[PDB]
């Protein structure tokens, strides 16, 4: 059982979007399928269900008549068609399924989600600078280095270290919104400083909304 | 000491299987006034008569009320063998009885409206031996066991409800199904009246 | 809509404690209420369905109770991985959720490891200067970070950012980024961020020369 959301991204206010959820391990139209949203940093809001076998729908007050939840028996997929989209519609959209064949109400199975930004703005790939350590480093102790991912739009950016093979010691900070109107975030990592001159630390930065991939070598000056 | 009928005039009346009970017991009532706030479509009695029901003095007077669609008039009577008296609401056959279907007119505005009419159309217990189904027929003056697993109003018409019971509760499954009838322009309701007389204590006389 | 009122909005307790989150519905919802746990950066996980029913694969230290209009989630014997936001959800009418409760785990005080990073030349060509200060794995969350260029306190030009509390050690991490122009940055010599925090005795200073 997996739920894979897709179809999100930047859209201008007034615009449209067809989010899609590919389901497996079960079959839609046996279950109640739902859509749940979550604004950034805010709490959860139910937006629509398409009932079980026979497909009756219903929606939230804030989205009624604009959003439209659909479904396809083959391709096992679920749709949310969002029209006349508002600034306030900005959220992560979760594709969620009923806990059981019969009417349930709650959900064990959520998808990873998909982000939908709504604003004028404009896409903009990030510049990716290194935050190099110091020769000053605790000789026989911990050192720290990292990426600075400055000036981009929209969210999200994914930063990984050494193709994900390095997780331990990593901190990727929340994005901040600079006065310009763009995002900027950083990612740091602690390492044994014995291993500075001996290991390659490379940060893999990813901005799918603009198709910017930068893998960057961070080393001592 | 006027009987308090106002709580009926305020809010969304429940579905039939969550029938709301008003118990009056030492007061003066003007029933033929209450009914004048509604458009009474049907008014059927049993061991009493609409005239007498409004006239007499009782020890006790029970008024049940709920949203109920006119279209199911045949399902709400003493004689009905339908799913309503089988699983939702059955009144006593040994106390004189009344059954009113009414409509709230544009006139009266303080009665909110559910999203649709629901009713439980099946209600069974699947006993823990894994092979017996025992239909849970509603007793008079009581709720179906299935009130605990069925939402205030059934969401969609086929909705099936299934719940596993603890060995305390008997240990099988409690299973149910609900049906819906589309909401009507003005709200339509059912009222059940149940009176008790004697034995020296008939102090629910009218005003 | 039906309004779920959850309380407290945020609460802090040490490992082993009992915690009780409360939910109130604006009408009877008959044990139709679920509880969810949302760990930093993930989908919610189902904890409790029914009003009291434990979804298999959640530890028995979670317990739900209540019916009608008043419900509690009760984690009792708090553990470091229970750091998350907890939501309640009624499914008696078209679904609505509680506003949220953040659960922080108390922990022995732990001083931040401060690191400072000059801007890289890459960025300096493009004419902007970002000096970053890092505070590392600390508790509690409250930490002051103020910049001092040429020993003059920089004002209104910094910007900090903190992580969600870590699951495997109950600590935080913070990054203030100071920005200038290449024109402005190349004007002064010594850049230093000054870090005061409850875990270290004197404010710590990490400095560098340009
Ligand atoms: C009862 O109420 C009705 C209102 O339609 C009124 O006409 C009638 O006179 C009342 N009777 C008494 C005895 O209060
Ligand atoms: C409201 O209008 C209905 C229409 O049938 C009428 O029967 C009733 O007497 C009116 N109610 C009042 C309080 O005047």
């Amino acid at each position: 059982v997996q739920l894979l959301e897709t179809g999100g991204g930047l859209v201008k206010p007034g615009g449209s979007l067809r989010l899609s959820c590919a389901a497996s391990g079960f079959s839609l139209s046996d279950y109640y399928m739902n859509w749940i949203r979550q604004a950034p940093g805010k709490g959860l809001e139910w937006v629509a269900y398409i009932s079980s076998s026979s497909g009756y729908t219903n929606y939230g007050d804030s989205v009624k008549g604009r959003f439209t939840i659909s479904r396809d028996h083959a391709k096992n997929s679920l749709y949310l068609q969002m029209n006349s989209l508002r600034v306030e519609d900005t959220a992560v959209y979760y594709c969620v399924r009923d806990r059981d064949d019969f009417w349930s109400g709650y959900y064990k199975h959520w998808g990873l989600g998909t982000l939908v930004t709504v604003s004028s703005a404009s896409t903009k790939g990030p510049s990716v600078f290194p935050l190099a350590p110091s020769s000053k480093s605790t000789s026989g102790g911990t050192a720290a280095l990292g990426c600075l991912v400055k000036d981009y739009f929209p969210e999200p950016v994914t930063v990984s270290w050494n193709s994900g093979a390095l997780t331990s010691g990593v901190h990727t900070f929340p994005a901040v919104l600079q006065s310009s109107g763009l995002y900027s975030l950083s990612s740091v990592v602690t390492v044994p400083s014995s291993s500075l001159g001996t290991q390659t630390y490379i940060c893999n930065v990813n901005h799918k909304p603009s198709n910017t991939k930068v893998d960057k070598k961070v080393e001592p000056k | 000491v006027e009987c308090d009928f106002s709580p009926l005039l305020s809010g969304t009346p429940p579905q039939v299987y969550n029938f709301k009970r008003l118990v009056f017991t030492n007061c003066n009532y003007n029933l033929t006034k209450l009914l004048s706030l509604f458009s009474v479509n049907d008014f059927t009695c049993s061991q009493i008569s609409p005239a007498a029901i409004a006239s007499n003095c009782y020890s006790s007077l029970i008024l049940d009320y709920f949203s109920y669609p006119l279209s199911m008039k045949s399902d709400l009577s003493v004689s009905s063998a339908g799913p309503i008296s089988q699983f939702n609401y059955k009144q006593s056959f040994s106390n004189p009885t009344c059954l009113i279907l009414a409509t709230v007119p544009h006139n009266l505005t303080t009665i909110t409206k559910p999203l649709k009419y629901s009713y439980i159309n099946k209600c069974s217990r699947l006993l823990s031996d894994d092979r017996t189904e025992v239909p849970q027929l509603v007793n008079a003056n009581q709720y179906s066991p299935c009130v605990s697993i069925v939402p205030s109003t059934v969401w969609e018409d086929g909705d099936y409800y299934r719940k596993q019971l603890s060995p305390l509760e008997g240990g099988g499954w409690l299973v149910a199904s609900g049906s819906t009838v589309a909401m009507t322009e003005q709200l339509q309701m059912g009222f059940g009246i149940t009176v008790q007389y004697g034995t020296d204590t008939n102090s629910v006389c009218p005003k | 809509a039906i309004r779920m009122t959850q309380s407290p909005s945020f609460l802090s307790a040490s490992v082993g404690d009992r915690v009780t989150i409360t939910c109130r519905a604006s009408q009877d919802i008959n044990s139709f209420l679920a509880w969810y746990q949302q760990r930093p950066g993930k989908a919610p996980k189902l904890l409790i369905y029914g009003a009291s029913n434990l979804e298999t694969g959640v530890p028995s230290r979670f317990s739900g109770g209540g019916s009608g209009t008043d419900f509690t989630l009760t984690i009792s014997s708090l553990q470091p991985e229970d750091i998350a936001t907890y939501y309640c959800q009624q499914y008696d009418k078209l679904p609505t959720f509680g506003q949220g409760t953040r659960l922080e785990i108390k922990r022995t005080v732990a001083a931040p490891s401060v690191f400072i990073f000059p801007p890289s030349d890459e960025q300096l060509k493009s004419g902007t200067a970002s000096v970053v200060c890092l505070l590392n794995n600390f508790y509690p969350r409250e930490a002051k970070v103020q910049w001092k260029v040429d020993n003059a306190l920089q004002s209104g030009n910094s910007q900090e950012s903190v992580t969600e509390q870590d699951s495997k050690d109950s600590t935080y991490s913070l990054s203030s980024t100071l920005t200038l122009s290449k024109a402005d940055y190349e004007k002064h010599k010594v850049y230093a961020c000054e870090v005061t925090h409850q875990g270290l005795s004197s404010p710590v200073t990490k400095s560098f020369n340009r």
